[PDB]
This record gives C-alpha cells, sequence and structure tokens, in this order.
C-alpha cells in the first residue's frame, strides 16, 4: 500500500437489565382471608421465589 | 409483605325488595300438571325466603 485511510466504528453492548419483585400472597390471593390461610398448608414456595 | 391491615366492618347492600315470593300458591296448588306436559312459571320481585 502507498497511502492510508482512518476508519471510525460502533460497537453496542447490553450491561444489565430491569430488577423486579413479587409479592406471592397479592398475586395468588389478593386480600382474600379464605384464600392466604388455604395457601399456607402449601410449602415454602415464596420465599424460594 | 402486608400484615399490618385487617378488614373490620362488613356492609351489605340489597334493592329494596319487599313483598314476598309465592311459595304456597306453587306448592299446595290444589292441581299439578302431567309430566309429559310438565309446567313453566316465572318467577320475579320476590324475597325469595
Ligand atoms: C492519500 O489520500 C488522501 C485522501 O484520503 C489524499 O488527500 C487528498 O488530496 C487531494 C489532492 O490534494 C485533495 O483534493 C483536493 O480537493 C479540494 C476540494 O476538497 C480541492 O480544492 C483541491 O484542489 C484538491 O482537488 C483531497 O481532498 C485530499 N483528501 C483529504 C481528505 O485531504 C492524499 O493526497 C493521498 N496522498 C497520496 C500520497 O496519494
Ligand atoms: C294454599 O295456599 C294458599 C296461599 O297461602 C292458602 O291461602 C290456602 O289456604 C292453602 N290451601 C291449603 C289447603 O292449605
Amino acid at each position: 500500500p502507498t497511502n492510508f485511510t482512518i476508519s471510525v466504528t460502533t460497537e453496542i453492548l447490553p450491561v444489565s437489565m430491569t430488577k423486579t419483585s413479587v409479592d406471592c400472597t397479592m398475586y395468588i390471593c389478593g386480600d382474600s382471608t379464605e384464600c392466604s390461610n388455604l395457601l399456607l398448608q402449601y410449602g415454602s414456595f415464596c420465599t424460594q421465589l | 409483605s402486608n400484615f399490618r391491615v385487617q378488614p373490620t366492618d362488613s356492609i351489605v347492600r340489597f334493592p329494596n325488595i319487599t313483598n314476598l315470593c309465592p311459595f304456597g300458591e306453587v306448592f299446595n296448588a290444589t292441581t299439578f300438571a302431567s309430566v309429559y306436559a310438565w309446567n313453566r312459571k316465572r318467577i320475579s320481585n320476590c324475597v325469595a325466603d
């Protein structure tokens, strides 16, 4: 080669996503007392989430 | 989670119906109907006691 060129290029990368939290009783029962008292003889499927 | 609020009162709202249902004109009713030509009747505006 006898001459050259300067080239500027672009690269795009994800770094992070959104952070969420879920309330187990409010999603399942929803301020019911008949429910959320039946959802107490089920196991620990709400701390593990 | 939510453990801090408990519902206290309980309210009931029903429409203003006063006359009782005709249980006694469809329950003694000197002559009934044959099974093959059974009788159908509509009931409306009742306090079904
Ligand atoms: C290596 O390549 C570069 C281009 O990347 C050459 O530079 C260029 O030189 C030419 C001739 O001198 C320039 O043309 C001129 O254009 C202007 C109008 O823009 C005009 O008024 C002048 O009379 C002439 O025609 C050209 O623009 C210029 N490019 C850049 C970006 O500067 C360079 O000469 C090459 N070198 C070798 C060793 O071949
Ligand atoms: C049948 O029901 C009507 C409605 O209350 C009543 O007036 C009538 O005395 C009843 N007849 C008998 C035999 O019970």
